[PDB]
Order: C-alpha cells, then structure tokens, then sequence
C-alpha cells in the first residue's frame, strides 16, 4: 500500500525472437515492468532495430500530416476508445501501403486543386476580358471582319487613375485607353483574395509603343492574356474559353468532393492508426534495450518488478507466446542483486496528488516511510491553520467538489492551460484544504471576516455595571473602554467550541489572538516534527541500523522533547493554570525560555511558573546538551572501531566532520524550524486581516448606508467584494497558504525521517493513449 | 512454478529448440550440396559424352 515502497525485485527472461515482439507487446499492456538499457556500449542511434524505428518515426510523420490536413478542414476526428495491439507480423507493409496512398493521394488532390483553381481564375478573367470587349466594340460594328496594335487586361480598382497618367505620361498622348469595372469583385490571380477589378483595353500604334505599354502594364502588375483580332475570333474563343471554364469548374467540385470523402474516411480511423503506429514504435524503441543475435538468437531482457506480479508477467509472457504461436516457451529468472531498486508507491486515484506533492521534494528511497499517507491529512490540515475561514473554506471545497463530479468532463476535454491542468490534477487536495479550511474557520469563528456566535459568547457585560464599578457617565466617558473578568460574572467559561464571538468586536481582538495563534502555530510544529522523529526511528528499525536507533534518533528525540516538547508543556500548563486574579504575576514563557537557555534564572521580575522550575529546567538543559556529543562522538567512533580495527575504505577524520555536520544541522534546525512553524500565524493573521480589510473597505461601503436606495448599490459593491475575495484571497492567499503547508513538510517535518534519494519507477507502460 | 526445476527446464527447452534449428540448416544446406553435386556431375559427364559420342 501507501506505507511504503513496494518489494521490488531484478528479473531476466529468456525469450525467442519470434515471440518476442509479442511478448513485449502484452508486457506494454501490462505496465508493471521495466526494461533496462543492457547495450549501452553502442549509442542508441545504432542498435539493431533503428531501421524499424526509423520507418516507424516516418509513419508517425505521415500520420501528423494527415492529421494536419484534416484539422485545416472542417472535417472532425472520431474517438472510439479501442485500442488495438500493433500486428506483430509483418503488416507494417501493409499498414506503410496504406498511409503512402492516403499521403500520396492527399498531396496529389492538393497540387491539383491549387493548380486548376490558378487556371479557372486566369480564365474567368480572360472571359471577362473577352465579354467586355465584345461590349466595346458594339458602337457600329458594320463590317463582318492591320497596323493598329491591341491588347487588353484587368487592372485592380482605384490604380485606373495612377495608371492612366503613367500611360499618358509615358506613350504621350498616342495611345488610346478604355476602362469598365467588372461586378461582383472577382479573387486575385495569385494574390488569392477578393478584390474590385477593372477590364481595360488600350490601342496603340506601333511595335515600340506596344512594348512601352506591355511593360508598363506588367510593372502595374496586371494581366493581359490574349485577345480576337476579328468578332468571328471573338466569338469562338469566347464560347470555347466559357465552355473550359464550366468544365473546369466541374472538375473542381469533383476533386474537392474526392478530397472531402478521402479525408472523411482517414478521420474515421486516424486516432487509431496514431495509436497503432506509436505503441509499434514504442514496443520496437523497448526491444532495442535488450540484448541482440551478437550473443544468443534468444532474445535477454533485463527488467525490474515487484514481486507480487511476477506470476500475472509470466501469465502474460504465456499470452505472448500463445499469439506468437511459438512452441517454445519464454521463460523469467529471479536473481539476487545489488543494484538499487525504484521506489513505487501504488498510487490511487485520490493519492495521486499527494504522492506527487510528497515526490515534488525528491522520490523516496527504496521502501522507506512514506510520508504520503499522513500528508494526505496534515497538509490539508497546515493549509487550513493558515487559510482558516469558514466563508472562503465554503467556495474552496464547492469549487473542489464541481471539479471532482465534472472530472470525467473536462478530463475528455484536455486543454493546455498548465494552470488549469494542475489545479485539476489537485482538485483532491484543494477538496480536503477546503473541508480543513472550513473547520479551522469554524475554530476561529471567521466567516468572511465575521464570527457567528451560535452558542452564546461567555462575555457579559452586565456585570460591569452590576458588580462592577461603571455606568452611563462612565460609557460617555471612555471612548473604548475594556472589560475584566476578574468581577464574577463577565465570563462564564471557555466557549465550548472555536474563538468566542466576541472577540470579533473586541478592538483587543489582536492582543489575543496573535498570543492564542503564535502558541496554537508553536505546539502544531512541534508535535509534527516529533511525529517525524518517531517516523524516522520507523525507517531506522525497518532498515536494521541499530547504530542510527541508539545514536541519532534517540538523541534527537530527547533534545528535541527536552528543549521543545517542554514549551508545549509550558503553554498548555499555563492556560491551565493562571486566570485573571493572579493575571499580575502571570509569567512570560518567551523570557522562561530565554532564562531557561542562558541559566539567567533571577531574583527579580516574573516568578517561576512552578516549584523546582530552576531545577527541572537546569537537569532538561543538561540533557539537551549532552544529547550533542551523544550524537557526534558516539557514533563515529564505534563505526571506526567495528570497521578498522575489526577486519584489520573508511576515513576516520571525514566521518567525524560529517557526524559534526549532521549534529550542527539537526540541532540548529531544531531552532530554525520551531521558529519557522510560526509562519502558520503569520499566514494566518495576513489572511484574517486582509479578509477584515477587504470587508470594511467594500461592503461596509454598501451597508452602511441609511437610505433604502443602498440596496442597489450593495448589488456592484459585493460583485466588486466577490471579485476581490476570489482574486486576493482565495487565489493568491490560498496559493500562498498552500506552498507554505508544503514548504514545512518538505523541510520541517521531512528533514527528521526522509531522505529522498531513490529513481521514481516508470514503467513500459502504454500511455501513447494521449 | 518458477522454481530451479521450472528455470533448468525452461533452458532445456530453449536448447533444444536451438538445436534443432540448426538441424534443420544444416539438412537444408545439405540438400542443396546433394543437388549441386547432382548438377555438376551431369554437367561433366555430359561434356565427356559428347566427345565419346563424336569419337564413335
Ligand atoms: C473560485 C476559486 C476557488 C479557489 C481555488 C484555488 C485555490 C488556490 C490554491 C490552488 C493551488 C493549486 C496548486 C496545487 C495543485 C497541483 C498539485 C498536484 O496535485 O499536481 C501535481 C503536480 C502537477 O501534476 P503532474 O503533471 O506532475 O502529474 C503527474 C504526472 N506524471 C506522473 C506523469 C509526471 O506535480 C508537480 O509538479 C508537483 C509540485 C506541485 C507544486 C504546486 C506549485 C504551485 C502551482 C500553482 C498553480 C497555479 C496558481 C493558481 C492559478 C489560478 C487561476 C487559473
Ligand atoms: C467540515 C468539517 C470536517 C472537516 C474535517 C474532515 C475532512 C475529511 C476529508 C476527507 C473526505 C473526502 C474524501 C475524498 C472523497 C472522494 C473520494 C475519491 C475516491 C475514493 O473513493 O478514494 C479512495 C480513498 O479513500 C477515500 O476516498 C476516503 C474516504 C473515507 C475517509 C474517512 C476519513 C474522513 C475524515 C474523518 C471523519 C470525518 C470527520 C468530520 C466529521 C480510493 O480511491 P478509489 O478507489 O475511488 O480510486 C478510483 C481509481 N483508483
Ligand atoms: C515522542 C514524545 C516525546 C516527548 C514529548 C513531550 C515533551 C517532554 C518534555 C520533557 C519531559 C516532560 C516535562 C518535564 C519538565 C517539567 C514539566 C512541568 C509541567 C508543569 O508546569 O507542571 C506543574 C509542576 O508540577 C509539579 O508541581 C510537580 C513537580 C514538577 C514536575 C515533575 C515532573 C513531571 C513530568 C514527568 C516526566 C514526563 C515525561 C513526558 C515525556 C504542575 O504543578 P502545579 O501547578 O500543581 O504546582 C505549582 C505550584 N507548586
Ligand atoms: O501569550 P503572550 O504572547 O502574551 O506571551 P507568553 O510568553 O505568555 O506565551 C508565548 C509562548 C510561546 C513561547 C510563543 C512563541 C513565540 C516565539 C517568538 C519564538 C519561538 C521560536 C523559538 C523557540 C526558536 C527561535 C529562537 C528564539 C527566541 C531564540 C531562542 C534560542 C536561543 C536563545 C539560543
Ligand atoms: C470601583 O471600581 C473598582 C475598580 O474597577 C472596582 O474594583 C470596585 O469594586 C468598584 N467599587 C464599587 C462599585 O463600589
């Protein structure tokens, strides 16, 4: 399960070539092994099987080709969800025969298409031309049928003017022009778009001012084309250029439905064909990492499996030879190794993020405490300490849950924002940070800001004037007052359940709740750095390291509870202990703390919490201390003794700076990480207080407002709050709530029983599935 | 069972495997050495034939 590794285990199987494709095939299936290079000796562009990779690299081109051309059309892509096993025979020639045709084909429709669509237009152009000079020469045309010279062309609109002055600039005023606009614009001859046109003719006298205007013309970019010298001409090539441009135009719609119905039928099963040729390579990429005929005709594979699915891979090595239809069977061997295994967590549908969280940090090593199992509660747990608000909790865990039931949705419809993605990928974890959230609001009593009081507060203040010494010249008297609960009746008890409301009101709000957070932020550290501790004497006792038991984690453990552990002794002691009537002398556990560490116990100032403090704390000091050479000396020395003077490389002097090292970070990070959990308040104040910010500089706005006419404004006033309080808070707050939770257990609870250097496993598995 | 037994016979099945393909190259190889030798002969014998054959 999730409390650690799997039992992983070396594994090489003897496979004959002809079944060996197979083979690997219903091992891709499978997905519970992985090969290893064994001929890393020669590159991988070199193995056996890089002709067949090759070929099948070029397939997978092909097929994005195609793909290519049917996103370009309208056309759709179907998804049937079958996922069919390369053939194992030689069908790539028939599957090659296939993908060249509908390649070919497509290339050729393609070319044709572009080619006869230029010709159509350069004739529909020449009709226009021929129709329109057909008008022209309709004054008086008595004659049935040399030295004037003709042509004529189609000219973009809005040049005729610029033209017509170069003309008449150029052949100076001997040469005759006549321009008429052709409706219903027609689309470039190369250009390829639709714009106005004009069909021109001009008339010119002889050979030099017929090359003056062809020039002139091919540098204003027109097209002239030929033209009838007499009607009879005329009229011929007129019907004959009408007739090619209906055939033409047949042709087209032919071959663009050619193209349509080619492209309908590669679409239908291109998803397929992808699939198909991608495992094909991947199965023939995974037969180059084993060895080859350079030393048997039966294929060697190297592999690594977990020990429980050692039988269903033989059952599937018993598949691949049944399809194979070789007599022979293939056959897998254990083997005593010492190569180091993967690590490989069985990861779950709801674990899944938060393993990764975990492996974020480094995977773990081979069958060490998984720290994934208590994540999947603390981290969510750490991200409410800090984010804690009923109201926020509510929309985070609507917003997880609509996630988690669309799932399969959007898990259909992929898109690549990476941002998306990942919040998906997450949504169990931001599904429990919202429930955590919402419970630490309820703790808090916070909900956008504002408590609930749903049992009643333990704050009356009745017995200020009652009792006590107020009254109504008293209330005009003080601006803000207080209130004491050493007269009797003020405060009935501890609010049974979260911050008492009143506190909400309180303008000493802060003056309790940084106090009651900072310790809430100290205990919840410490006692999840000494859940670590015993964590790591797990991994200790598991890995048979008895030196690590007895110097180490023993050691650790008592400095850590000695010097820490008594803190969350401390605080819980004194909520217990001292109330308002003896709030005067009520000691400070910050200067304990300090005079506990420097042996400044003094005569003077805050008394001692409780009868032999100085002698407690002087024994728990002396232990703490001594707990440092237990871990350094110790240690080294017996290793030394055990592994040089026994036997007889091992240097003495660097293991003693590396136990020095090890002893200075731990005992330091002790320290640094107890003040670091703090960050827990912070976060938490930040949050509280931005929520209170935001709540009194926006809605406060609209509710407080005498006129009935601030129920409309209330309307854009918390459409602005709502956009706020998702965009600051639950965005941008939430994030950051959410990385320090996972900064703390990667450093402070991690650092005491995680090492975090093994190989995540990745497996042959199929996921060309994409 | 995967067992030493199931491993040893596992190989032995692969050996013999083996050893037949390379019976049957070598009946094949053989084959073709027969027929070759059968071609060769004929083709000597009826190049000396025909000088016989001239002669008588
Ligand atoms: C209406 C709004 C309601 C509030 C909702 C939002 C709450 C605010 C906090 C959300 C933080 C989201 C990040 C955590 C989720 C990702 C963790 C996970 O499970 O994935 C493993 C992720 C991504 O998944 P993956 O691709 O690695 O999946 C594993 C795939 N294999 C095994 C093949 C490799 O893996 C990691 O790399 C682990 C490290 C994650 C560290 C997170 C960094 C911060 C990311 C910020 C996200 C964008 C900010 C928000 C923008 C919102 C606007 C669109
Ligand atoms: C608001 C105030 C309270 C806040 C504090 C409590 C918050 C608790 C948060 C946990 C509740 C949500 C759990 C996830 C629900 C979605 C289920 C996802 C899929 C699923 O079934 O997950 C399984 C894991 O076990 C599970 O899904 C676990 C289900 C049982 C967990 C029991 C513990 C609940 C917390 C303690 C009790 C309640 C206290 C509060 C009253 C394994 O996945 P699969 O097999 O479906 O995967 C299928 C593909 N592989
Ligand atoms: C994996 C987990 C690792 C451990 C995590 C926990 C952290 C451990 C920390 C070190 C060991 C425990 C703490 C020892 C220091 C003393 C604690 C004193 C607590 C305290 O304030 O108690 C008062 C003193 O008790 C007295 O008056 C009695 C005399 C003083 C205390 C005697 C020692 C008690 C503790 C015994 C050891 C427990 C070990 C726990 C691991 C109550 O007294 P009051 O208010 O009534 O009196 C006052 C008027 N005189
Ligand atoms: O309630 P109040 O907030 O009014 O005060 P309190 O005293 O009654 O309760 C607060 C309880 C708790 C002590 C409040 C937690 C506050 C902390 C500021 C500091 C925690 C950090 C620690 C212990 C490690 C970092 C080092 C820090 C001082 C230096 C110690 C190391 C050496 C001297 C070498
Ligand atoms: C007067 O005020 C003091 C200070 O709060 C209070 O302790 C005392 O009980 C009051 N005396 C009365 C109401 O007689």
């Amino acid at each position: 399960e999730l409390f650690r590794s799997e039992e992983m285990t070396l594994a090489q199987l003897f496979l004959q070539s002809e079944a060996a494709y197979c083979c690997v095939s219903e091992l891709e299936e499978l997905g519970k092994v992985q090969f290893r290079d064994l001929n890393p000796d020669v590159n991988v562009f070199q193995r056996k099987f890089v002709n067949e990779v090759r070929r099948c690299e070029e397939m997978d081109r092909k097929l994005r080709f195609v793909e290519k051309e049917i996103r370009k059309a309208n056309i759709p892509i179907m998804d049937t969800g079958e996922n069919p096993e390369v053939p194992f025979p030689r069908d790539m020639i028939d599957l090659e025969a296939n993908f060249e045709k509908i390649e070919n084909e497509l290339k050729e429709i393609n070319t044709n298409q572009e080619a006869l669509k230029r010709n159509f237009l350069e004739l529909t152009e020449l009709k226009f031309i021929l129709r329109k000079t057909q008008q022209f020469f309709d004054e008086m045309a008595d004659p049935d049928l040399l030295r004037l010279g003709f042509v004529a062309g189609v000219i973009n609109r809005e040049r005729i003017p610029t033209f017509e002055r170069m003309l008449w600039r150029v052949c100076r005023g001997n040469v005759f022009l006549r321009q008429a606009e052709i409706e219903n614009p027609l689309e470039d001859p190369v250009t390829g778009d639709y714009v106005h046109k004009s069909v021109f003719i001009i008339f010119f006298q002889g050979d030099q001012l017929k090359n003056r205007v062809k020039k002139i013309c091919e540098g204003f970019r027109a097209s002239l084309y030929p033209c009838p010298e007499t009607p009879q001409e005329r009229k011929e090539m007129a019907s004959g250029v009408n007739t090619r441009i209906d055939d033409l135009q047949m042709v087209l719609n032919q071959t663009e439905d050619h193209r349509q119905r080619v492209l309908q039928a590669a679409a239908k099963n291109i998803r397929v064909w992808f699939i198909k040729v991608r495992k094909m390579k991947a199965i023939y990429h995974t037969l180059n990492l084993c060895n080859i005929d350079v030393t048997q005709k039966c294929l060697i594979a190297e592999v690594w499996c977990p020990v429980t699915d050692l039988d269903s891979i033989q059952f599937a090595l018993r598949r691949g030879t049944e399809h194979s239809g070789s007599t022979v069977p293939s056959i897998l061997n254990r083997m005593q190794t010492n190569q180091t295994p993967p690590t490989y967590n069985k990861t779950n549908k709801f674990t899944h993020g938060f393993q990764n969280i975990v492996d974020a940090y480094g995977i773990g090593t081979y069958r060490e405490i998984n720290p994934a199992p208590y994540t999947v509660i603390t981290f969510p747990f750490l991200f409410a300490v800090m984010f804690g608000d009923f109201g926020h909790g509510i929309l985070m865990t609507l917003f997880a849950v609509w996630m988690v039931l669309r799932e399969s949705r959007i898990l259909s419809q992929k898109n690549e924002n990476e941002m998306f993605s990942m919040v998906f990928s997450g949504r169990y974890i931001i599904l429990l940070m919202g429930l955590f959230s919402i419970y630490t609001g309820l703790i808090y009593n916070d909900c956008f800001s504002k408590s609930l009081n749903i049992f009643g507060s333990s704050w009356s203040v009745r017995p200020m004037f009652t009792i006590g010494n107020w009254t109504e010249e008293t209330l005009l008297g003080s601006s803000v007052l207080q209130l004491n609960p050493a007269i009797p009746g003020v405060f009935g008890g501890p609010y049974p359940f979260g911050i008492d409301p009143i506190w909400n009101i309180a303008t000493n709000k802060l003056t309790f709740l940084n106090s009651f957070k900072m310790k809430m932020s100290v205990i919840l550290g410490i006692i999840h750095m000494l859940f670590g501790v015993s964590l790591s004497l797990f991994n200790h006792i598991y890995f048979k390291k008895p030196l690590n038991i007895y110097f180490g984690f023993i050691p650790e453990i008592i400095f850590m509870s000695s010097l820490f552990g008594y803190l969350v002794i401390l605080i819980f002691y004194k909520w217990t202990a001292y109330d308002a009537h003896s709030s005067r002398n009520a000691p400070s556990l910050l200067i304990h703390f300090i005079n506990m560490f420097l042996f400044s116990y003094p005569e003077s100032g805050n008394a001692m919490l409780y009868s032999g403090q100085k002698g407690i704390q002087c024994f728990l000091i002396v232990v703490a201390m001594l707990c440092v050479p237990w871990m350094l000396l110790f240690k080294p020395l017996i290793l030394r003794h055990q592994y040089l003077r026994k036997k007889h490389v091992f240097d003495f002097g660097d293991t003693m700076v590396h136990q020095a090292i090890h002893t200075i970070e731990y005992c330091l990070g002790c320290i640094s990480n107890t003040a670091s959990y703090l960050r827990l308040w912070a976060l938490s104040l930040a949050h509280a207080q931005l929520s209170e910010v935001l709540w009194t500089m926006v809605i406060h706005i609209g509710l407080h407002v005498r006129s009935l006419a601030g129920g409309l404004g209330l309307f854009f006033i918390f459409a602005a709050f709502a956009t706020l309080t998702v965009a600051i808070l639950l965005i941008m707050e939430g994030l950051s709530a959410f990385l320090h939770a996972l900064r703390l257990h990667w450093v402070e609870f991690q650092n005491k029983f995680y090492t975090g250097t093994g190989f995540k496993f990745l497996p042959f598995s199929f996921e060309h599935i994409r | 069972a995967l067992s030493d037994a199931d491993v040893q016979k596992q190989i032995k099945h692969m050996m013999a495997f083996i050893e037949q393909e390379a019976n049957e190259k070598a009946e094949e190889i053989d084959a073709k050495a027969e027929e070759e030798f059968n071609i060769e002969k004929g083709r000597l014998v009826q190049t000396q034939r025909l000088k016989i054959m001239e002669y008588y």
